[PDB]
RNA sequence: GCCUAACGAGCCUGGUGAUAGCUGGUUGUCCGAGAAAGAAUUUUAGUUCAACCUUAAAAAUACCCCAAAAACCCUAAAUUCCA
RNA sequence: UCGGAGUACAAAAAACCCUCCGAGUGAUUUUAAUCUAGACAAACCAGUCAAAAUAACCAUAACAUCACUUAUUGAUCCAAAAUUUUGAUCAACGGAACAAGUUACCCUAGGGAUAACAGCGCAAUCCUGUUCUAGAGUUCCUAUCGACAAUAGGGUUUACGACCU
């Protein structure tokens, strides 16, 4: 079994991108991180796929 | 299997003497690698109360003992660890009974 | 380099041996022999 | 390893002999010690 | 590093220090952690702020880049809006 | 420590054993 | 050959600090592997295990009782095992507070 | 190396065979309890107890105090039963006990705590905040008799004052009430002081009222000698702690070097000790009441400086020590370029010759 | 194989004072103090550091070190740290 | 290359083509922030902790957890992303951006720092002596031998060492 990297965005609007890794059989993901630029709980999202 | 000096190998019983006894352990034990002896419970008390009336009845004052332990003219330089169990009466694998 | 325990008896350190030496054993010697006492 | 020699107190524990042997006495102990080396620290360790 | 150039005669340096050192007025000696921008999602959060810390250099590497250094990097510089203008100067130094 | 009075002082494993005829 | 791997160095992990040493707020006090020495009053404890010193002033290596979290399942079971005229006994490593808290200081007379 | 212990071994009492014989108990309270047991004892090795403040550990304890009532026991231990077999008799008490409704008169648990175990609960109090030694040392006084402290805000607010309590000047402007139960054949002494709040002297303390001479509970009708004069704390330093003491003297006793003027609002001649004015009439007097409160800093402190005391009234602060730093190397090696910042003087550019 | 007495590729000149971690050599007198290896390295025939050592310069504590203290099944010679 | 145990028995350190286990990642949600005292460790590069101070949420709410938890990993430069990230059995794992065999046709600089011959150390192997009798010899240990074992000596062989060339 092998895991995947992908790029999660923030939905705040401002442009956060971090690196997560996930498992390649999983569905796409969606989390709750924080934002240090809006000081908020922010949901993000899985936006792109950059290392396998 | 390691044996020390002082271990006790086959021990024997029975109604007859020691005499016979020893007559046929003594080709048993000179076969055997270390120095061996047929030994009895009195022959064995009576070396080791010999060794101790030896050890006390020591003429000169100066011991394997009391160098060793106090560390006289520095003798540890020379000296192992050991020999301050030893006493000086173990070499190696070699145990010399006449050493007190 | 030997190891500890050999067998070929270890020869020792010439102060060692000077040690086993003056600490040998000397047995006590009676004034007169009881022997040939009455 | 060679290290440092640890002395038992009881060495240091004198006999009513000794005093007689060496001259002391066993009501006062003497105030000053004369001490003269003999010999040397070459082929000795360097505590 | 070239002593003496065959054009002028004088001693060259090496851009190499330049392009990611930074000397201070005290003889100190500037520089970023190695890694800093190398497998961010792996590391911890407190392992990023160490390796996004600046560091200083040390006695033999300081001399180093001094003797790698012409003469030129050792002046005295005002910039307008230097961030490093308050830390070119050493204070309360009791050796 | 070895040395000290106060060795094994946090000796438990002999009173826990944790390991017919 | 057959065995491979048994080069590492040492993580050097020990006692850095004895009694008597005087320390202030920070310094790591000891690192250990397991639980060795445990942290006592004013000794913080890291999640890689080391004790940290909380307050400054002079450390104290001490025996006292040992009166495990019943959160942690395997202690409390080791406690529950424990007959009745047994009690658990750990080390731990002091900090005595040498500097007062505060001082009261006159600053205006109104 | 191996060493003997000095004494015994905590767990060599029980035996380490026959593991299944020797009762366990399963109870992580029961090793709370057994543990907070065997931490109070006085072991021989190097223990907390022995290096953080255990305040001199077993002291003699001096008692200076009226004696402990008797009371016949065997009468007060079969009164107590049969007013508790007369208590599980109803059926009532049965009801409310099982249906989790039921409410005790508060003020009279109160009136017989104050009567069987208040003195001694006001003594370990006393022991606590440090009452006795700030004012007699090693010396202790269980507060026997009741005292009731309390001071007249207005037509109906009337602020108590119990043992550590917590009173603001605007409630103790003015002179308090002190009632206690006493007959017509004693003479009494109270006095209030504040223990901390003396500007030169750490080891003084200040008279804020003294009355002597009490006929029995009528504190009015006794002789004045120091008038009452309001708290005032520091603004900084507050929780400045004020006591009333009660002392039953036998003898009527006069004092002329210890009498006060009548504004008396010089603080050189409010100036005490109580070891010492106890030492000085030790025979007459013996302690016997004792309420006292904490008090902090509030406006009306500031008109009894002024207008009172003619005072500028001081302010204080809490300033803690510096940071630590250590001493700066001329090499730092593996440091921030915020090291410069800790040992910099003022975050000021200055600039020798330029 | 032979190509003017040496041919796995002639000889001469120039680059050329080729470059060698490899070998050899290194020239007057006297005095002071004086070093045997931890880490990397196409690296173990060498370098670059740290620990030691030399010449100056600031200071103030340095060795030796009684207690007390440094782990849990068993463990020696003994170590650390400190008046 | 990295980790665990013994070697390395009690602070640390500590080697061998020494003896044994592993690692080059999985599972889950609790998706794990910014700043800054003081420290451990270390040649350097790296690695580790971290109180106080801000913001998030019980409205005074910062350790991601488990699998022995320890190892689970890679430096510049350069490439692609573009606003902030990623890329190597660079596994010879402090890493040359990309390079194999053979030379008895060989050459040079060196090395007894390093092998083949001899010499030397040791006696595993080899060869001699003796101690012991179970057993062979129709009886019968020792006429002739003599299993399992012991002890001493020689330096003839093959090694092992790498000390003079
Ligand atoms: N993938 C990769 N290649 C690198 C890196 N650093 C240098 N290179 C070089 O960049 C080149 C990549 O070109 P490629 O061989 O993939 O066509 C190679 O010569 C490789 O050695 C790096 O960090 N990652
Ligand atoms: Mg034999
Ligand atoms: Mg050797
Ligand atoms: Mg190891
Ligand atoms: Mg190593
Ligand atoms: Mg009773
Ligand atoms: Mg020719
Ligand atoms: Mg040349
Ligand atoms: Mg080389
Ligand atoms: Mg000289
Ligand atoms: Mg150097
Ligand atoms: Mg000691
Ligand atoms: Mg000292
Ligand atoms: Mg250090
Ligand atoms: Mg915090
Ligand atoms: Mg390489
Ligand atoms: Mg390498
Ligand atoms: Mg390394
Ligand atoms: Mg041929
Ligand atoms: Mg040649
Ligand atoms: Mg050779
Ligand atoms: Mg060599
Ligand atoms: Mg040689
Ligand atoms: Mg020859
Ligand atoms: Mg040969
Ligand atoms: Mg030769
Ligand atoms: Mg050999
Ligand atoms: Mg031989
Ligand atoms: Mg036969």
């Amino acid at each position: 079994s092998k895991t995947i990297l992908v790029k999660m965005m923030s939905q705040a609007g401002t442009g956060f991108s971090f690196n997560t890794k996930r498992s390649r059989l999983r569905e796409k993901l969606t989390l709750l991180h924080y934002d240090p630029v809006v000081k908020k709980k922010v949901l993000f999202v899985e936006q792109k796929k950059i290392r396998s | 299997t390691p044996v020390k000096a002082g271990r006790l190998i086959v021990e024997m019983g029975g109604r007859c003497e020691f005499k016979e006894v020893q007559g046929f352990l003594d080709l048993v034990a000179h076969k055997l690698p270390f120095p061996a002896k047929a030994v009895s419970r009195e022959t064995l008390e009576k070396m080791r109360k010999d060794q101790e009336e030896r050890e006390r009845n020591n003429q000169n004052p100066w011991t394997f003992e009391r160098i060793a332990t106090a560390n006289m003219l520095g003798i540890r330089k020379v000296l192992s660890p050991y020999d301050l169990t030893h006493k000086g009466r173990y070499w190696g694998k070699f145990y010399t009974p006449e050493r007190v | 380099g030997s190891k500890a325990v050999t067998r070929h008896r270890r020869v020792m350190h010439f102060e060692r041996q000077k040690l086993m030496a003056v600490t040998e054993y000397i047995p006590p010697k009676p004034t007169i022999n009881p022997r040939c006492l009455p | 390893k060679f290290t440092r020699s640890r002395i038992p107190d009881k060495v240091f524990q004198p006999s009513p002999e000794d005093h007689e042997k060496y001259g002391g006495d066993p009501q006062y102990p003497h105030k000053l010690h004369i001490v003269t080396r003999i010999k040397s620290t070459k082929r000795r360790p360097y505590w | 590093v070239t002593y003496f150039s065959s054009r002028k005669g004088k001693r060259k340096t090496v851009k190499a220090v330049i392009y990611r050192f930074l000397r201070l007025h005290s003889g100190l000696w500037l520089r970023r952690k190695a890694g800093y921008k190398k497998k961010l999602w792996k590391k911890t959060a407190a392992r990023k702020r160490r390796l996004r810390e600046f560091v200083f250099c040390n006695k033999t590497q300081s001399k180093l880049l001094d003797k790698m250094t012409t003469s030129f990097w050792k002046r005295r510089n005002w910039y307008a809006d230097d961030p490093y203008q308050k830390y070119q100067d050493r204070t309360n130094l009791k050796v | 420590y070895r040395s000290k009075p106060t060795h094994g002082i946090g000796r438990y494993k002999h009173l826990v054993k944790a390991q017919v005829r | 050959s057959k065995n491979l791997g048994g080069k590492s160095p040492g993580k050097r992990f020990g006692i850095k600090k004895m009694e008597g040493h005087y320390v202030h707020a920070g310094n790591i006090l000891a690192t250990q592997r397991h639980f060795r020495w445990h942290p006592g009053a004013h000794v913080g404890l890291g999640k890689n295990k080391c004790l940290y010193a909380l307050e400054e002033g002079v450390v104290r290596y001490t025996k006292e009782v040992y009166v495990p979290n019943p959160s942690n399942s395997e202690a409390v079971d080791l406690v529950t095992r424990l007959p009745q005229g047994a009690v658990l006994y750990k080390t731990f490593v002091h900090v005595v507070p040498a500097k007062p808290e505060g001082t009261f200081k006159l600053v205006a007379m109104l | 190396r191996r060493a003997a212990p000095l004494g015994p071994m905590p767990n060599e009492d029980i035996d380490v065979s026959d593991l299944e014989r020797l009762k366990k108990y399963r109870s992580f309270d029961r090793y709370r309890r057994r543990a907070e047991q065997e931490a109070r004892k006085p072991h021989w090795w190097r223990t907390y107890r022995e290096h953080f403040g255990e305040e001199s550990g077993p002291k003699d304890r001096v008692d200076i105090g009226l004696p402990p009532p008797k009371v016949s026991r065997t009468q007060q231990l079969l009164e107590r039963k049969q007013a508790l077999r007369e208590l599980r008799a109803n059926v009532e008490e049965e009801r409310a006990a099982r249906l989790q409704t039921a409410r005790i008169p508060l003020e009279a648990v109160r009136a017989e705590w104050e009567r069987t175990c208040g003195p001694y609960h006001k003594q370990r109090l006393a022991e606590y905040c440090g009452l006795y030694r700030d004012l007699f040392h090693g010396a202790t006084f269980v507060p026997r008799v009741p005292l009731h402290v309390a001071y007249a805000v207005g037509e109906d607010d009337l602020m108590p004052v119990y043992h550590g309590n917590e009173v603001t000047p605007t409630e103790a402007a003015q002179a308090p009430e002190v009632t206690y139960e006493a007959d017509e054949g004693s003479l009494w002494t109270l006095l209030l002081t504040n223990l901390d709040g003396h500007l030169l002297e750490p080891d003084a303390e200040y008279v804020h009222w003294l009355v002597t001479n009490i006929p029995g509970n009528r504190v009015t009708e006794g002789q004045e000698t120091c008038p009452y004069l309001p708290p005032f704390p520091a603004r900084g330093s507050g929780f400045h702690r004020f006591a009333f003491l009660l002392f039953k003297q036998d003898k009527r006793i006069d004092f002329s070097g210890d009498t006060r003027p009548s504004p008396c609002y010089q603080l050189a001649q409010r100036t005490f000790h109580t070891f010492d004015f106890y030492k000085k009439h030790q025979d007459a007097m013996t302690p016997a009441g004792l309420a006292f409160f904490q008090c902090r800093w509030d406006d009306s402190v500031t008109r009894v400086f002024h207008q009172l005391l003619d005072m500028r009234e001081p302010v204080f602060e809490f300033v803690r020590p510096p940071p630590y730093h250590p001493k700066q190397k001329r090499f730092p090696h593996r440091q921030p370029l915020r090291y410069l910042d800790r040992y910099r003087d003022s975050h000021e550019p200055t600039y020798g010759i330029y």
